Parts: C-alpha cells; structure tokens; sequence
C-alpha cells in the first residue's frame, strides 16, 4: 500500500554532511506531510522536522534548526534531508515518516530507516571463520554449526545459511565492537541426520566494502 | 472683563468609520464596530482536529 522507501546506510567524517533520500510510493505526495525522526540507538525518538511537499513549507524542532534542512523533489515524488557538520552525536538511526493530517496529526507509516554512522575510520572488509564442533564431544539429537564475522566497519553484514532456503533455528548475534572494529556471530541448527551429508555454507555480504564471501563448514576429522 | 464659563461637550476624533441608519446613509462616526467577516484562507483543513476524506 503505503511505501516510504529511503537511502542505504551512510558512513561521514566528522565535520562532513549527508544527504539521506526518502522515496514516496502508494498516495498521491502532495496530499499528506513527511517527517523525518531520529532515533539514538536503542534509546529515545526525537522529532526534527516537517515538510509539506505541494508548496515546499517546512516545520523545524528547535534543536535542529540550524544543522538541518528538508527539500523535496516533487518532480521525482522523493523527500530529503540534509545534515551539516556532523559529530558523535548525529550518530543514529533517521527514519522518513509520513504524518497524517497537520500540526495535530499521527504519524501512520514509517520508512525504513537510514542508519547514519559519524566516524574518520576507514572502512575495514570482514573475515568469516566457520565453526564446526570437536569431533570429540558430538551433539546427538541437533547438530549446531556457526559461523564468525570480525573485524568490521562500518555496520551492518548480511548473514544467511545456503543462500536462505535455511531459516527457523537461525539465531545472528548482534555485533560489538572489538578493538574499534565489528565482530558478530551466527548459528545454524539442523537435524544430525542432516550434517555432515548436506552442504551447509555460510553466506556474508558487507555492503561498504563491496564483499560477497561463503564459507562452508566442513566437519572437524580429528 | 470676561466672567468665568463652563460648556458641555461630547467627543470628536479623525475617525472616517462610517454607519447607516434608516434616515441617513453612510454618517459618519467617532468609533464603530464591524460584525461582518468577509475573508477566509482558501485552503481545506483538519477540523477541529482530524483530517477530511479527501477524495
Ligand atoms: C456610501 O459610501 C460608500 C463608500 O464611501 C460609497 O461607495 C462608493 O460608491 C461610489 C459610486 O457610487 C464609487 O465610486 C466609483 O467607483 C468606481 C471605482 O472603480 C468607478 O467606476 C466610479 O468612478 C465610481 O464613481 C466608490 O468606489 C464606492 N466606494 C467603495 C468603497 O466601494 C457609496 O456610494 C455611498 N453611498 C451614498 C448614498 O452616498
Ligand atoms: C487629527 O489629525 C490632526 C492632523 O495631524 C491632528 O492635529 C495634529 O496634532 C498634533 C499632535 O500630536 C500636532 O503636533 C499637529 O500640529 C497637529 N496638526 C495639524 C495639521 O493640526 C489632530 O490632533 C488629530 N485629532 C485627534 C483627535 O487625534
């Protein structure tokens, strides 16, 4: 129905500025506002502004007045925002959002969300060690098998098990940080009749870096 | 020598405000007080809080 599609993670300089994109789809643009929300990780939601798209008017919370600035592009139906001179602070999750009706109005759809990370890091590929249990001890009735992800910038990686088709019994850990670098893992459980027989790989993709890689666990013969 | 005076007296101002009456049209007046709206915004709006169907 109603569609909020936005821009792909950012990663900026401290100092630099952003331009996040929100594509509307589902109404008819110029008949409802868009607001934008950001979010510090896992805390608080704060309100920065609003933007009717028929006219271009803009309504702005007074904390963000001056670091912000929404446009809007009616031509191509797509709401902006734009941050300038960007700290540790704007560190956070931006969400495009449609409001209702007015200044007393619910926000009803949601996007999907830009996630924004402030830092002069360079962008670090990962590594994937897959994890096979000791051929010592054997777990009978259900085989786990994992796979590990370290040493990462910025956030998010991908992780799937055969491309998918492998689902409920999946559990990805969230990342830490490690020595200013990412590192997170995952577990596959199947049947043990299953494993070593099928082919159990460990799909990761890392979009900054541009890096696909599989791995596949292969039994420890000891 | 002139005596002492004291004279009764009403109110004037440059008020061009202007009233009718049944006898007279257009007197003009120190204050007046219009009770007529005549402009409005042009737009649809919320109503007391909540957005119209908008078909
Ligand atoms: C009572 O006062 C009224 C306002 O002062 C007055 O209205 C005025 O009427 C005259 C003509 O009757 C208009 O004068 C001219 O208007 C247009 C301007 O585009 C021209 O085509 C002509 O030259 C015409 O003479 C005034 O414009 C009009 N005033 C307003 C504000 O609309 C009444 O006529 C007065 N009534 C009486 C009985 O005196
Ligand atoms: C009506 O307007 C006239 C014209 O301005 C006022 O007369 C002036 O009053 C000021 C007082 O501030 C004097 O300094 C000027 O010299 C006057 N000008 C003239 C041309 O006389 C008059 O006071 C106003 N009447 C009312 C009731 O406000």
């Amino acid at each position: 129905e109603v569609h909020l599609q936005q821009s792909g993670p950012e990663l900026v300089k401290p100092g630099a500025s952003v331009k996040m994109s929100c594509k509307t789809s589902g109404y008819t643009f110029t008949e409802y506002t868009i607001h934008w929300m950001k979010q510090s990780h896992g805390k608080s939601l704060e309100w920065i502004g609003g933007i009717f798209p028929n006219n271009g008017d803009t309504t702005y919370n007074q904390k963000f007045k001056v670091r912000a600035t929404l446009t809007v592009g009616r031509s191509s139906s797509t709401a902006y925002m734009d941050l300038r001179s960007l700290t540790s602070e704007d560190s956070a999750v931006y969400y495009c959002v449609r409001n209702y009706g007015s200044s007393y109005g619910y926000f009803d759809v949601w996007g999907a969300g830009t996630t924004v990370t402030v830092s002069s890091a360079k962008t670090t590929p990962p590594s994937v060690y897959p994890l096979a249990p000791g051929s010592a001890a054997q777990t009978n009735s259900m085989v786990t098998l994992g796979c590990l992800v370290k040493g990462y910038f910025p956030e998010p990686v991908t992780v799937t098990w055969n491309s998918g088709s492998l689902s409920s019994g999946v559990h990805t850990f969230p990342a830490v940080l490690q020595s200013d670098l990412y590192t997170l893992s995952s577990s596959v459980t199947v049947p043990s009749s299953t494993w070593p027989s099928e082919t159990v790989t460990c799909n990761v993709a890392h979009p900054a870096s541009s890096t696909k890689v599989d791995k596949k666990i292969v039994p420890r013969d000891c | 020598d002139p005596g002492d005076q004291i004279c009764i007296g009403y109110h004037a101002n440059n008020s061009t405000e202007q009233v009718d009456t049944i006898m007279e049209k257009n007197v003009t007046v120190t204050h007046a007080q219009d009770i007529l709206e005549k402009k409005h915004n042009g737009k649809l709006c919320d109503l007391d809080g909540v957005k119209p169907l908008i078909l």
